[PDB]
């Protein structure tokens, strides 16, 4: 066994950190004061779910987890909410003032005051590991932490752990659940400074989890505690194969080795189904075919784009539930005679799958409906590019007038460092094309 | 960032300033002697925003008062809520400052303001996590607007990275106490141009069309042009003032208002507009009416100029899908008027706390290129004296040269073309 | 009040669109680039389709189909024939054609072009061809010429059967071609529009001289010019539908409908009922609808072929008015309602 | 459509299906650009200080 080590910057990291080791607490059976009756090796074991938590004599389990944010109070609802517990206080880190929506004072002002303890706090789990392999960094592109301080924190663990791999899980920006309009300036620095540092990165925008909360849960206006829930489903699905016994993606160099060929081109679409209200009176459970199938619509996607209008470099199908090998194939038969599913030459045309035999859990009283199968499709596509190309444009209107720029500069940022992450963008969208269309 | 720490200069200051922590403290429950008193335990969430807790659970604004002539202060002393002020905090002289800049920020001022910045320190200190001050005066006599410009000079020496916000009322030839307002106004502005980081411009010509014409006030007084004064006040910190999923503090709204430093004038609104009526208003209706210029606390029309950004603050229960909707709407059907180079440059907030009286209200936050108009007027005024140097012998006595007014006329002129340029980008 | 924003300032027919859309007095154009648009009347190169759909509060409409473009580009249009098993190289409505890259760019089919080139030398069936790019056409029953004129240039071609024995007017001996302007909503619906036109030829054809490009190139601009009769039996080398319809009727005896139309429709319907998987916009964040000009030639035993598509078609002067009309009528408000001259296509032949 | 190294457990199975075939800076480089960063913060404040001074 190899463990993994979960970071969580800023408030949206934090929120959705939560959001997800409840989810994982429930999975394994493992109760809000860190007791898993379950689990007959008291204090001690290397089963897959000891990938995330760690153990006591008391027989308590540990998340492998540090919540790090620049200002206090969503990390203190940690330490006095349900999950008290769970945590140990020095994996919880608050600093005083926030990054105020500004890459720069989360990056230079603020972060360089912070880093070492984070770093300290952070090698005091790594201690603890007798293999890690390396980092889940939950963080919004948006805020000033979660993009600034994200990309400090980067940066230095490749320093420090060098051979780890690194995933992010990205919040991106929509406009409906934001109350700042320096968002594309933020996200074009935080993923320049953090590209190479980087082995795969899931992006969640906002706005297509805002929509499916509205389509198909019938929330009129979600919140944040709504599209957590939701998010928090995906990422299980994603992070069940560290947590489970299996063969399909069983570490994080496999999600880089499946998911990414050309290491810059490291952001694969997810698409989620089925999502069903929990208030719906009568629902009839939706078969391996129309759960598989509606993996290639749109509004299933955690990011709105249309792959039908770019090329696939990789395909994997994440089951959860009652399925079996035949009835996967037969779903893939037929979809593939009907939709446009075109792959890059120098790659084949094939899906690798996992399939674990638990349904998805769902936390008592959310929005989710319990249902017997559910799928979560991670496609290397070039069409998640139309996201870069909403959020340059975006950068591109603001920093022809310089609009806000004087915030930045005036942290210690020059302006130059602007236009060099632009270009880096630029250089980025270029790639996506290269690869993805034909003249 | 938590505490805020407000200051009130002169007499205009000190009749705006009372009535805001009148308004404020009956939110919160608050009662005229420090004791709380409501039903909600989120009267007290974020009481430390604005009150000091002193023992008995008593709360104390952190309120500093200051002129330099004792008379209004005595009247806030003996006023309504006169005694929940720490009387260590009225710091006064005793000479007045004669409407005359001068006075107030290189003579009687100078010989005050340490005093002041005493008191300030003290407040400070007992801060957890100070994130910045507000200030109430007019910009037409002489202590609001020259000594309360030469303490924002000096808070921002001695804390140049805490927030400086002004409330700050536009003197207008209609509600006039002397000619020489438009010489004091605009050497206030250039001052407030380099130091603060918001100035919520609040014109006395608008708070009179405003009682007159909507409120249906034949001969408004300066206590009915306060109170819509102190209630936009209340609305614009109601966000800071009750928890929410917001989490306001200062320092965000000023980095998501002010595009660029010296742009950071905002013109003010509220509605539903009321005179000290029983009509539900719809979510429709409180959209419209905020837009509207005739709720706008600045007399500028934003039709002549383009939005860089706007904060709605709605107080009360109400639909959010149908507030978003509603905002949503007027960007769509007006898009013109706002920048397309900034996106999304229009955001919004809700308090489910509305004020006292209403069920539904909402409060307007415009930076506009608009507000260069105000300016403008206050240049002409300005112009049409200085172009034969009158009544300058009231600023020469006190040592003022003409320079240092024609410099000022550069500023503020400047200022407007900053303005125009943006205008037409 | 909808609004809407026009980035092809060179398009007649979303100018006169544009027009009418106003002239309603409840659509309000923007800025060239103001994103808080319903509609966008969109730029032919590089629209920028990913960034519709994102305008929370906004209902967004594009007058152009991304992915359109593999059905009105020549080589497109061949790979889409050769490689869809709807249509399958048993395709019997389009002219044999094969993809020809240039010299100095080397996938190509001039393999496979030699193959059948052979077997009409050999057969003696008549082995003219038209080369042809998406000015640049050489008609020439020599491969030889063919591929060394296709190698003098620096894009790709595409050699197609010439049709040497075409349906040809009296009085006059004369080619022509129709074109048919066809609306495809935002629901998929396939729209016809029933006036069609006649691009004539005002010389009489030669099947002797390939190079006299006059009589064998019913382009109304080299008509225009290098025609000498230009004018002489209708008023600018175009015939319209009543007419050819009267010719059809006096000369042959059959209908427009009949010996025409029918198979005009089944090969509009096939080619967007072909791509329509790839380019619906049913369940997407934004809708698109086009209009589409389709490019038929009749031979003399009354067969119609495919010539192009064309994704941006200019209208014909005196129908302007009303197709434009229409296009608000079907395609604009039926997404935004205010305060048929098309044919729908659809056909559910049961087996 | 060839199915390849199917795994099989208690909790599931997994497999691949083919339908087709192919047709760092250093901490020392970091604390150098936070400082030549904090340098310009502390040099704008002392512009700024200048300035109210005079
Ligand atoms: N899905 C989701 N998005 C969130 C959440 N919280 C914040 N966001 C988004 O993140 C962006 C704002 O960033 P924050 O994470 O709050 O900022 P921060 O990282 O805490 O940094 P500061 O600027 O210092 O406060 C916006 O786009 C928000 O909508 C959350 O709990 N869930
Ligand atoms: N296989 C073919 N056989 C016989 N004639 C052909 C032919 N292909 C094209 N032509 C003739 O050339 C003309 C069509 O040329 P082409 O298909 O290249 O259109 P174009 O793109 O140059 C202008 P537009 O797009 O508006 O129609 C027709 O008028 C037709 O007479
Ligand atoms: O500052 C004062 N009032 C005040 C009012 C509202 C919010 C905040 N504080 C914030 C704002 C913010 N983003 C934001 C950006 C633009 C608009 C909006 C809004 F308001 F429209 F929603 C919010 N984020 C965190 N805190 C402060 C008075 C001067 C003392
Ligand atoms: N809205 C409002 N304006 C006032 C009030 N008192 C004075 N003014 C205006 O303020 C200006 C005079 O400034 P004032 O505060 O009296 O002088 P100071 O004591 O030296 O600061 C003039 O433009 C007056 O119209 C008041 O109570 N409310
Ligand atoms: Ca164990
Ligand atoms: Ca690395
Ligand atoms: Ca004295
Ligand atoms: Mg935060
Ligand atoms: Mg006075
Ligand atoms: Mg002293």
């Amino acid at each position: 066994m190899r463990e993994c080590i979960s970071i969580h910057v800023g408030q949206a990291g934090v929120q959705i950190g939560n959001a997800c080791w409840e989810l994982y607490c429930l999975e394994h059976g493992i109760q809000p004061d860190g007791q898993m009756p379950s689990d007959k090796t008291i204090g001690g074991g290397d089963d897959s779910f000891n990938t995330f938590f760690s153990e006591t004599g008391a027989g308590k389990h540990v998340p492998r987890a540090v919540f790090v944010d620049l200002e206090p109070t969503v990390i203190d609802e940690v330490r006095t909410g349900t999950y008290r517990q769970l945590f140990h206080p020095e994996q919880l880190i608050t600093g005083k003032e926030d990054a105020a929506n500004n890459y720069a004072r989360g990056h230079y002002t603020i972060g360089k005051e912070i880093i070492d303890l984070v770093l300290d706090r952070i090698r005091k789990l790594a201690d603890q590991c007798t293999g890690l392999q390396g980092f889940l960094v939950f963080h919004s592109f948006g805020g000033g932490t979660g993009s600034g301080f994200t990309s400090l924190l980067m940066e230095r663990l490749s320093v420090d752990y060098g051979k780890k791999s690194k995933l992010e899980f990205s919040i991106y920006p929509a406009p409906q659940v934001s109350t700042a309009v320096v968002e594309p300036y933020n996200s074009i620095l935080t993923t320049h400074t953090t590209l190479e540092h980087s082995d795969c990165a899931f992006m969640v925008d906002n706005e297509a989890i805002y929509d499916i909360c509205r389509r198909n849960l019938d929330i009129e206006r979600p919140t944040y505690t709504n599209l957590n829930r939701l998010i928090s489903q995906i990422v299980s699905s994603i992070t069940a194969s560290l947590r489970f016994d299996g063969a399909l993606n069983v570490d994080l160099t496999e999600f880089q080795t499946n998911l990414v060929p050309y290491p810059r081109i490291h952001f694969p679409l997810a698409t989620y189904a089925p999502v069903i209200s929990a208030e719906k009176a009568y629902h009839e459970q939706l078969s391996v075919a129309e759960i598989t199938n509606a993996c290639f619509e749109p509004a299933n996607q955690m990011v709105k784009c249309d792959p039908r209008h770019g090329k696939y470099m990789a395909c994997c199908l994440l089951y959860r539930g009652d399925v079996v090998p035949k009835d996967v194939n037969a779903a893939i038969a037929t979809i593939k005679t009907k939709r446009s599913i075109q792959f890059v030459d120098w790659c084949p045309t094939g899906f690798k799958v996992g399939i674990n035999y638990q349904p998805p859990t769902v936390v008592p009283g959310g929005d989710l409906a319990k249902v017997q199968r559910a799928v979560c499709m991670l496609s290397n596509t070039t069409a998640i590019a139309e996201a870069w190309a909403r959020l340059d444009h975006k950068f591109d209107l603001m920093y022809a007038k310089r609009a806000f720029v004087h915030w930045y500069v005036g942290e210690g940022m020059e302006e130059g460092e602007f236009s060099e992450a632009r270009e880096d963008m630029a250089a980025l969208e270029k790639d996506y094309e290269e690869v993805g269309v034909d003249s | 960032m938590r505490e805020i720490v407000h200051i009130q200069a002169g007499q205009c200051g000190n009749q705006i300033g009372a009535k805001f922590w009148e308004v404020i403290s009956d939110e919160h429950g608050i009662d005229p002697t420090g004791s709380y008193h409501g039903d909600s335990d989120l009267q007290l969430e974020r009481i430390n925003v604005y009150y000091n807790e002193a023992t008995g659970n008593k709360y104390v604004p952190r309120a500093i008062l200051v002129d330099l002539e004792p008379g209004t202060m005595d009247s806030v002393r003996s006023g309504p809520f006169g005694q929940i002020f720490r009387p260590d905090n009225f710091v006064f002289g005793q000479s007045g400052a004669g409407n005359n800049w001068a006075k107030g920020h290189y003579t009687e001022g100078a010989e005050l303001v340490d005093s002041v910045l005493d008191v300030v320190r003290k407040e400070s200190e007992s801060c957890d996590c100070l994130q910045g001050f507000q200030l109430t005066h007019s910009l037409g006599g002489g202590t609001g607007s020259g000594m309360g410009t030469l303490l924002i000079s000096k808070i921002r020496e001695e804390y140049p990275d805490r927030i400086m916000n002004t409330f700050s009322v536009m003197p207008s030839p209609k509600v006039s106490d002397t000619v020489v307002e438009p010489y004091n106004a605009t050497l206030s502005v250039h001052q407030l141009v380099e130091n603060t980081d918001e100035t919520y411009c609040i014109d006395n010509e608008a708070l009179y069309d405003i009682c007159f014409r909507t409120l249906k006030l034949t001969t408004p007084t300066y206590g009915d042009l306060n109170h819509l004064v102190s209630a936009t006040m209340s609305g614009v910190t109601t966000c800071l003032r009750f928890p929410g999923q917001l989490n306001a503090d200062l320092r965000k709204l000023a980095v998501n208002m002010v595009p660029f430093p010296r742009l950071h004038f905002f013109m003010p609104g509220f509605a539903p507009l009321t005179s000290r009526q029983y009509r539900a208003l719809t979510v429709p209706e409180l959209t419209q009416q905020m837009f509207d210029s005739k709720n706008m606390m600045a007399a500028c029309d934003p039709r002549h100029g383009r939005y860089l950004t706007v904060a709605a603050i709605f107080r009360g229960r109400m639909s959010m899908k149908e507030v978003d909707e509603q905002m949503l709407n007027v960007q769509n059907k007006n898009s013109s008027y706002f920048v397309e180079w900034i996106p999304n440059n229009v955001k919004t907030a809700v308090c489910d706390i509305p004020p006292r009286g209403l069920k539904m209200s909402a409060t307007f936050i415009g930076n506009s290129t608009a507000i260069q108009e105000l300016f403008k007027r206050i240049s002409e005024q300005f112009t049409a004296m200085f172009r034969r140097k009158a009544f300058l012998h009231w600023y020469t006595g006190e040592g003022m040269d003409e320079m240092e007014f024609t410099e000022a006329e550069s500023n503020m002129n400047d200022l407007v073309s900053e303005y125009q340029q943006y205008q037409d980008a | 009040m909808y609004t809407f924003v026009v980035r092809d300032e060179n398009s007649s027919v979303y100018a006169e669109v544009s027009r009418l859309l106003l002239a309603t007095g409840q659509w309000k154009r923007l800025r060239k680039d103001n994103p808080r648009f319903n509609l966008m009347l969109g730029e032919r190169n590089r629209l920028p389709f990913g960034r519709l759909g994102h305008e929370p509060g906004l209902v967004q409409l594009v007058n152009y189909y991304r992915g359109a473009d593999k059905l009105c580009r020549k080589a497109s249009l061949v790979k889409l024939i050769k490689t869809s098993p709807e249509l399958s190289e048993s395709c019997t409505w389009f002219p044999e054609s094969y993809v020809i890259y240039p010299t100095n760019l080397k996938t190509d089919e001039r393999e496979v072009f030699l193959a059948a080139y052979n077997r009409r030398r050999e057969g003696r069936e008549g082995n003219v061809w038209i080369a042809k790019s998406s000015e640049g056409i050489l008609i020439s029953s020599e491969a030889s010429e063919l591929l060394d004129f296709i190698d003098e240039q620096g894009q790709v071609h595409v050699i197609q059967k010439y049709l040497e024995k075409p349906l040809l007017l009296e009085p006059g001996h004369r080619k022509f071609d129709i074109r048919s302007w066809v609306l495809v909503d935002h629901l998929y619906n396939i729209y016809l529009y029933r006036e069609g036109v006649l691009r004539t030829s005002s010389e009489p054809y030669n099947s002797a001289n390939f190079q006299d490009k006059t009589c064998h190139l019913t382009n109304h601009c080299i008509q225009k010019e290098y025609s000498k009769n230009y004018g002489r039996y209708e008023e600018g080398n175009e015939m319209f539908f009543e007419e050819f319809n009267q010719y059809l009727m006096d000369a042959l005896n059959t209908t427009l409908e009949n010996s025409i139309l029918l198979q005009i429709k089944h090969i509009i319907r096939s080619c967007l009922m072909c791509i329509e998987p790839a380019i619906s916009t049913k369940h997407l964040h934004y809708q698109s609808f086009q209009l589409f000009g389709f490019d038929f030639m009749v031979d003399e035993e009354l067969k119609v072929w495919l010539i192009e598509v064309n994704g941006a078609p200019a209208c014909a002067q005196k129908l302007y008015a009303e197709l434009c009309q229409g296009i608000v009528d079907v395609a604009i408000s039926s997404v935004f309602p205010l305060a048929s001259i098309f044919i729908k296509l659809h056909h559910h032949h049961h087996h | 459509m060839e199915v390849i190294e199917l795994n099989k457990c208690t909790s599931g199975q997994s497999f691949e299906v083919i339908l087709k075939p192919p047709s760092d800076p250093s901490l020392e480089e970091i604390q150098k650009k936070l400082e030549a960063a904090e340098e310009r913060r502390k040099y704008q404040e002392a512009e700024l200080l200048k300035h109210l001074a005079e």
